[PDB]
């Protein structure tokens, strides 16, 4: 997965979440080759946030 | 770590700050912009700390 680099300070942040939920729907597969990558921006969001 | 132990506590100690100055914003009827100003600039120490 390419670099992102995301604080999560704004509620806005939250387009790039939106970002991958939309990459598990039109793109199952290579997300699921690059999930985990994914979810190394996913613990930043959800540390930050909960 | 995947997360700093150090910005983890410093940022549960602008959790506790946070709180105290919206208390004080809300008994000092203070409008709502400025608050999520001083909010806004608190996450943004948040984040600079991280």
């Amino acid at each position: 997965l390419k670099k992102i680099a995301e604080s999560f300070e704004d509620p806005s942040s939250i387009v790039v979440v939106l970002e991958f939920i939309l990459f598990a729907l039109f793109f199952p597969t290579e997300f699921n080759r690059i999930k985990g990558d994914i979810q190394n921006v996913l613990l930043l969001f959800f540390s930050r946030w909960y | 770590t995947v997360t700093n132990e150090f910005a983890s506590r410093f940022r549960t100690i602008v959790a506790t700050l946070a709180n105290v100055v919206n208390e004080r914003a809300v008994q000092d009827d203070m409008q709502k912009a400025t608050r999520s100003c001083t909010k806004q600039w608190l996450r943004h120490l948040e984040t600079q700390f991280d």
